């Protein structure tokens, strides 16, 4: 139940908050106080999701949604049957994500590694927070935040995108879709490169960093290298999450017309070609 | 400025000046194209064709 | 003990189940 | 000034600031 | 009125960030 | 704070490495290796040399021919005004044939130029894939990069050729335009129900969001464990070090399970290349098997049902 | 920082730079004089818009 | 009236807080 | 407070104060611009122009 | 933790800081006095809205 | 509380207090601006301008 | 864990801290007294909404 | 303040001041362009051209 | 300022000034273009053509 | 923090910098004088909008 | 300027000039195609076909 | 910086460069002269728009 080398690192300390009381492992998982709070928020939020499934009679992961209150509700606490369950689960999700990231900070301290992983997770959490708080603050109510349904939040994404007519044309959407595609492209390239170096044809020896460098130099003229590929990957995925922040915070709050009309508003009128 | 190349790379300066002058020749030619008076590609008339006297530049003319 | 089963219609009774997701 | 004209002027100003700052930002360590 | 009503607080947020930047940098370094 | 492994503050330069010996490398490797200090901040500074192979050169030439066909069509669309091309750069496109041709190759200006460019672009992409394969093989590498490109190209051929052929109409194919191919996205999703209700769309987005997740997490993991030389991952795979151990233990203590230095790349490789593969499956089923993803997910209890509106719109056409 | 070029190298670079700059400058001045004689670059107080001097039937791009 | 008093107070504060005058109160 | 620099970095404090004050001067000038009374750029009249008596600030005036 | 500056360095830093803060403070106080005499910042009970004091033909942005 | 600095970093405390007070001054000035009674920039009248009696704060005034 | 500051350094910091905190505190109390005399912060039972005391022609943002 | 360069980088200070002053010169010129009274490029008239008397700045004029 | 190059790199200063002035010349030329009075590319009439008297700049003219 | 430039190197950089700065400054002053004599930059109290001085048929871009 | 190749890479200069001239020949031929007068692909008439006199270029022709 | 090319190498590079530049320049001058004789590049003061010289039935792309 423990890795061949795991016990060698399973030491006390590294906790941000929890001391030695929560500083232990249950099976593979390190717990920590932030693990305790993450489990609390996760299980309570899932129990509120089940409560909405019960009250809405929607026992389908796909059809069940915790939607935020109505727009007329504003920032007020809603009835649990009118968006209050969504508010509870929003608090639970923020708490669980923050607790998970802080538990990862604890694990990083215990392993002596940098806090890059909880930082990247915190970038994703920052998207969630700015989407579920920043968009309500910009637009004046919890009802502008996306709901909690496996399929229904896709419907919210659909409707919020089509509120600006053609959401593809959103500048933040264009940049962020390019960034997601570049992230999957670079993950494919990087996994393929590492596996190609370490899994050549049968009978061939494992190649080196020189091999992979000259592979991408021969291939596309540039090789970003071992450190560069991971730096670029963290950058690409993070930047796509920041692009998601900008997209969710600008569609509506900072452009209520169509994003096609947004593009028409400035690009065709750029004076170097508007004549 | 003959000592400038003791401190400023001449290759960088000349290359950047040629690049910027390519961009600027394009931009200036496009500025002329944008101007109806100056667009030789469209070939519009000059207002001096229909003027009676010289408009001048600093002539301080009056209506 | 549903209130709708005992109270007169002048008493507002709200069912436990909501119609938000007619699935 | 027209909003497109002033916006393009601001764009050229921001580009000028970036171009002036680029040798600064390159040597900023 | 106009767009300066929010520009006050955008510049306020920028001022807070700018005042904290040497603090965050000194902490970082 | 600690060094975050985000930028290389001190770059070192050796002699410009032409590359490991490959058959034809001495001739086909072209370009004096140039060192970008800006690129050296993140990764390797060296730019070049590039392999000037037959597949690479002809694929690049075909890409150029395709791009120039698109540009000439855009020019002829805006009366050969480069000014109007740049003004309408995002809107302009080489449009696909209309439905009245079906699978017929139409005249150039009725979508024939699109099919011409599709042939050129598809052949160029196949030559580029061949270059990927051959560049990997010449260095004694696996062809994993070639097969990731093959997954992406399979999705591309589904978008452009295979699925338009199966539907029997070239108008189902992807227009060659910035805004036009996004309009193709909208038209495909709304014509065929809703791709939000397409489970292969769901899975492809799961794998794209998870490519971002894994590649953020993996880049962060490698930058965090770069204190222990974990970025040299080939060594950590053949000679497992404390950096790979710490990465595995971080993820095991977080998620309960971890990967290895090689298996994380297996995970990321498959999570990435699954995006175009299940994407191709879902797109192909859209218009061949599935007419409405909304109706299909209604039958499968996939589509949410919301509160009935007060005063719904009634279809005046019954 | 110092480029390392000697005085003689800087002097020959400067001779070439003077030649390039001043040849371009003079050829461009002749070009601008030619284009100015063709159509003066700057309007007088009356302007040089066609809408103000041409008849109504002479179309203007404004 | 009140505005004049405010202006006078601000001017007096500026004069007193001027470095030449405020520094005379320096003690180390 | 000359001893503050024994504990608080003066360069950090001064740089932060200067950045904060630049952006805060921007904020306050924007506060003036947002005000019809105080926008010198648009130059609206003051209500004191149309008032027959001094409005005051703390003066207990009544309608 | 101490910054490391000696007493003399702290004293000269403080001299410069007093000069900067108090010069800026006095110039800003004069500027605020000038802006207050130009238009007092605080409206008074009647207010200073143009709609409440100016005739109906005086346009007010409020 | 002169002994607090044996246990709490004064540089951290003072820097945090200055940052938080800059933020809180911004927030409080925003609160005043959002109040019609207190927005000096828009300069609305005070209701006391229109009252015949002092409203008070704790005064048990009745309608 | 302590900070390493001596009793003398802590006393110097406390002198500066008392001076800064109490100077701000007193300037803020003067400022709040001035703004309170200008417009009392807390409404009476009658409130201080313009719509409740001002005539109808007086515009209120509420 | 000649001792400031003992504690603050002069190159950093001067470079940042030139950057910020280029930015602020642009911002102020755009503020003038925004103002109808001050937009020299549009060339709008001054209200003083139509006033019968000097408006003043601090002058206590009445309507 | 001849000692400025003891502390400030002249290559940096000169390159930054040349780039800033290139894009600032672009900006200023475009500002003239955006102005109807100053757009030589469109060549609109000057108001002085239709003015009976010299408008002045500082001259305190009245309607 | 020090560029390492000697006394004479700094002086010759300054000679070139003065030459470039002041030559650009003088040529720009002459250019602005020419453009000012062509069309003065700053409008008088009357302004110089064509709408306010030209007849109605003279179209203005405002 | 035979000494330019002591400081400026001739291979870089020649390759860059050939690349830029390929792009510039494309751009200029495009400019001709854009022009109605110069578009040989469309083959529009010249206005000189309908002129009864030489328009000139620098000729001081009047309507 | 220095390319390392000898004076003879620079001279042969330069003779080839002069040949290429001036041959291209002369062929381009002949080409521009031919295209100018075909249709003069620059309109006369009357212009060369078809809408101003051709009859109404002659279509112009303006
Ligand atoms: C073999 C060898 C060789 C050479 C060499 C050399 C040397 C040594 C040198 C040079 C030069 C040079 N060039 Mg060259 N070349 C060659 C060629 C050529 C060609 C062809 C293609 O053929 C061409 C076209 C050329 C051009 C040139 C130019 C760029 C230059 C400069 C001039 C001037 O500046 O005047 C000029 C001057 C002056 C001052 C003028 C000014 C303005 C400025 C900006 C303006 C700005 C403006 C703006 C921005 C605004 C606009 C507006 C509108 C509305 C928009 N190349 C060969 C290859 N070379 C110089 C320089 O760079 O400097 C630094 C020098 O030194
Ligand atoms: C009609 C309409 C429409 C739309 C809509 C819209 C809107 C409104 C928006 C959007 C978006 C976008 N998108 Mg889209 N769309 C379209 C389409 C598309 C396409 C194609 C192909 O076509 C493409 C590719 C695209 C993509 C995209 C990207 C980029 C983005 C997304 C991503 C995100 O965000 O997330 C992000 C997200 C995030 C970060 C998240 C995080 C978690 C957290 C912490 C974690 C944790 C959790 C958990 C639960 C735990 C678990 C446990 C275990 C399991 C045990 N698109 C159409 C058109 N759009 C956004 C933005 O903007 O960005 C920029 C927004 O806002
Ligand atoms: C329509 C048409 C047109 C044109 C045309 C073209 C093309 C196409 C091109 C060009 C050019 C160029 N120009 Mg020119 N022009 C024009 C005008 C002008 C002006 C004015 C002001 O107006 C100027 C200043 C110029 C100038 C120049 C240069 C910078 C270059 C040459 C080079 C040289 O250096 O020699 C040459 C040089 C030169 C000329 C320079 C000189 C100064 C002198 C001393 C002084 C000045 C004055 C001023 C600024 C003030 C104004 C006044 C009025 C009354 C307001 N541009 C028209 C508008 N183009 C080029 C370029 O860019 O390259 C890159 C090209 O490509
Ligand atoms: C309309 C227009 C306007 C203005 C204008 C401008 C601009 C543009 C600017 C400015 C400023 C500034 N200011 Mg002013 N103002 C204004 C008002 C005011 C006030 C009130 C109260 O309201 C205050 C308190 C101020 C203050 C100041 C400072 C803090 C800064 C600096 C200066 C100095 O340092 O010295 C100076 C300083 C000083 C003046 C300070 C003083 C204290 C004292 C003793 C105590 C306190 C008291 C109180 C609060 C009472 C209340 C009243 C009632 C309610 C009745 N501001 C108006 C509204 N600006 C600047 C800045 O921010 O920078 C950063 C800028 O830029
Ligand atoms: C309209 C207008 C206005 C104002 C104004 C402004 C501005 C602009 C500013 C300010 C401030 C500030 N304030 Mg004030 N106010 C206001 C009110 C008030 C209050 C109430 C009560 O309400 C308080 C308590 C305050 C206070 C304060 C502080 C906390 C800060 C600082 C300063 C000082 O320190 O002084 C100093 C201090 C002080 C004053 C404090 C004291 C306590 C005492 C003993 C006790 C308490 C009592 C209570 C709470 C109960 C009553 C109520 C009832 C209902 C009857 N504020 C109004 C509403 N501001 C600032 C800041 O934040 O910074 C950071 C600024 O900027
Ligand atoms: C329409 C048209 C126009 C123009 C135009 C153009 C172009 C195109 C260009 C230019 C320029 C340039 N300019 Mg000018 N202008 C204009 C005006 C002006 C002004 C005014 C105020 O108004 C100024 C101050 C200027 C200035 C200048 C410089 C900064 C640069 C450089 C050059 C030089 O160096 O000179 C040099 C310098 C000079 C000339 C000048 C300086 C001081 C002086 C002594 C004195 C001062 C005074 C003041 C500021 C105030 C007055 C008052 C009134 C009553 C309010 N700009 C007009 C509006 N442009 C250039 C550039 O930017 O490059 C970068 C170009 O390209
Ligand atoms: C169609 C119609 C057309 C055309 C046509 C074409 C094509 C297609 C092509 C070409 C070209 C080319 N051109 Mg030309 N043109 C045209 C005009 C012109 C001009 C004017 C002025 O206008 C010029 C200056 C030119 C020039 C040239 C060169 C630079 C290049 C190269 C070649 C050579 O080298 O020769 C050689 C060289 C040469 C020819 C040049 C020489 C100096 C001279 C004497 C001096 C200057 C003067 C001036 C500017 C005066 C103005 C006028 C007035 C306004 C009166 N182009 C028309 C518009 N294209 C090419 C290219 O780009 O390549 C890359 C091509 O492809
Ligand atoms: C730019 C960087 C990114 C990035 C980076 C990164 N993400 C990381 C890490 C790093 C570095 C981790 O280190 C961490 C980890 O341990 O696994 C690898 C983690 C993780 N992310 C997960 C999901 C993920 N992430 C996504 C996006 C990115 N992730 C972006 C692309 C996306 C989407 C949609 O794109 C998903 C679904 C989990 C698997 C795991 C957190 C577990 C948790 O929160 O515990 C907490 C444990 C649980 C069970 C949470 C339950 C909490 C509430 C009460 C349950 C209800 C859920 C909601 C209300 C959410 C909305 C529902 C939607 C239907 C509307
Ligand atoms: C500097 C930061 C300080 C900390 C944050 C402080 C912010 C709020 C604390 C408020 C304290 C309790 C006040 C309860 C008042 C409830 C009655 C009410 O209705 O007050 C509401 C207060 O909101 C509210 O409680 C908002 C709170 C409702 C809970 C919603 C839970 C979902 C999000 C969870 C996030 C967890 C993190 C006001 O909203 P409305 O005026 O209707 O909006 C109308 C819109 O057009 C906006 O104008
Ligand atoms: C990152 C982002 C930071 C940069 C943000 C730039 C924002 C520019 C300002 C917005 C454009 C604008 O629209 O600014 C307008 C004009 O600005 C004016 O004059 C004043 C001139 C505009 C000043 C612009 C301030 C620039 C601030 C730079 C911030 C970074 C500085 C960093 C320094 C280290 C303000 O609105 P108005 O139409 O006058 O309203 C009129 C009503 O209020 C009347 O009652
Ligand atoms: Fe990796």
């Amino acid at each position: 139940a423990m890795l061949d080398f795991e016990r060698k690192y399973r030491v006390r300390g590294g906790t941000l908050l929890g001391g030695d009381l929560f500083d232990f492992w249950v099976g593979p998982f390190y717990v920590g106080f932030f693990g305790v709070t993450a489990i609390f928020c996760a299980v309570f939020g899932f129990l509120m999701i089940g409560l909405k499934a019960a009250i809405s009679e929607t026992w389908s992961i796909f059809q069940l949604v915790l939607a935020p209150p109505n727009l007329e509700n504003g920032f007020a606490l809603a009835p649990l049957d009118e968006g209050g369950l969504w508010q509870i689960v929003t608090a639970c999700a923020i708490g669980a994500f923050v607790s998970w990231a802080l538990r990862e900070v604890e694990i990083s301290r215990k392993l002596g590694i940098g806090y890059h992983i909880p930082f990247a997770f915190g970038v994703a959490i920052s998207f969630f927070v700015l989407a579920q708080l920043g968009r309500p603050l910009l637009l004046g109510g919890w009802g502008h935040a996306f709901p909690y349904g496996i399929i229904a939040h896709l419907d919210w994404v659909n409707n919020v995108g089509y509120q600006n007519l053609h959401y593809h044309y959103h500048w933040a959407h264009m940049l962020g879709c390019s960034l997601f595609f570049a992230t999957s492209f670079a993950l494919a390239l990087h996994g393929g490169l590492i596996l190609s170096v370490t899994n050549p044809k049968k009978g061939e020896v494992v190649k080196t960093a020189e091999h992979e460098n000259t592979f991408f130099r021969d291939f596309v003229g540039y090789s970003i290298g071992s450190l560069g590929i991971h730096r670029l990957g963290l950058a690409l995925a993070l930047s796509t999450s920041i692009s998601c922040i900008f997209g969710i915070l600008t569609t509506g709050p900072f452009w209520s017309r169509g994003w096609p009309e947004w593009w028409y508003t400035w690009w065709p009128q750029i004076p170097i070609w508007n004549w | 400025m003959w000592k400038l190349w003791k401190f400023v790379d001449f290759r960088m300066t000349a290359v950047g000046f040629h690049l910027f002058f390519a961009l600027l020749a394009f931009a200036v030619h496009f500025a002329c194209i944008s101007s109806e008076r100056f667009n030789w590609l469209e070939g519009a008339p000059a207002a001096e064709y229909y003027m009676d006297e010289d408009p001048g530049i600093w002539k301080r003319t009056s209506y | 003990y549903r209130l709708e089963d005992f109270a007169p219609e002048e008493i507002r009774t709200d069912s436990f189940y909501s119609d938000f997701l007619p699935t | 000034m027209d909003v497109v004209d002033i916006s393009w002027l601001v764009t050229l100003a921001v580009l000028a600031l970036l171009a002036g700052a680029y040798p600064v930002f390159k040597r900023w360590r | 009125t106009g767009e300066a009503v929010w520009l006050i607080w955008f510049m306020a947020a920028l001022a807070l960030i700018g005042g904290a930047l040497p603090i965050v940098v000194k902490w970082w370094r | 704070a600690e060094y975050q492994n985000v930028f290389t503050r001190v770059q070192v330069r050796g002699p410009a490495e032409q590359g490991l010996e490959v058959p034809g490398g001495s001739w086909n490797r072209v370009g004096r290796p140039r060192f970008s200090y800006l690129l050296g901040k993140i990764g390797d500074a060296q730019v070049g040399p590039i392999y000037l192979g037959a597949t690479g050169v002809v694929a690049s030439l075909g890409f150029l021919i395709f791009c120039l066909m698109v540009g000439f069509n855009w020019l002829a669309a805006v009366d050969w005004s480069v000014r109007e091309v740049f003004r309408q750069f995002w809107w302009l496109a080489v449009e696909v044939p209309p439905p009245e041709y079906g699978l017929r190759i139409p005249p150039f200006n009725d979508g024939g130029w699109f099919l011409w460019g599709l042939a050129i672009c598809s052949l160029s992409l196949l030559m580029w894939w061949a270059r990927t394969y051959i560049r990997a093989r010449a260095l004694g590498l696996g062809t994993h990069v070639a097969w990731a490109f093959a997954a992406a190209l399979w999705f591309y051929f589904i978008i452009t050729i295979i699925r338009p052929v199966a539907i029997g109409s070239w108008d189902e194919s992807l227009p060659i335009g910035m805004f036009a191919h996004l309009d193709w996205l909208v038209a495909i999703s709304e014509r065929y129900g809703n791709f939000y209700y397409n489970p292969f769309h769901m899975l492809s987005i799961a794998f794209c969001f998870g490519s971002a997740l894994l590649f953020a997490a993996h880049g962060a993991t490698i930058l965090a464990t770069g204190r222990y030389n974990s970025e040299r991952e080939i060594e950590q795979i053949t000679d497992r070090g404390t950096g790979s151990e710490r990465a595995a233990l971080f993820w095991r203590w977080t998620m309960g399970f971890n990967a290895t230095m090689e298996s994380i790349h297996r995970w990321g490789y498959w999570m990435a290349i699954l995006v175009p593969l299940v994407a191709s499956i879902g797109l192909f089923l859209s218009g061949t098997v599935i007419e409405s993803w909304y109706e299909w997910g209604l039958k499968h209890n996939l589509v949410p049902i919301y509160e009935e509106l007060s005063d719904p719109a009634r279809n005046p056409a019954a | 920082i110092r480029t390392g070029l000697t005085d003689e190298e800087c002097q020959e670079i400067h001779e070439m730079n003077m030649l390039g700059m001043h040849a371009y400058w003079s050829i461009g001045l002749i070009a601008n004089a030619l284009a100015y004689a063709w159509r003066p670059f700057h309007q007088g107080r009356a302007g040089n818009r066609l809408e103000d001097h041409a008849p109504d039937y002479v179309r203007s791009a404004l | 009236g009140d505005a004049g008093i405010v202006v006078a107070v601000l001017v007096i504060l500026a004069i007193l807080g001027w470095p030449n005058i405020s520094s005379t109160l320096r003690r180390w």
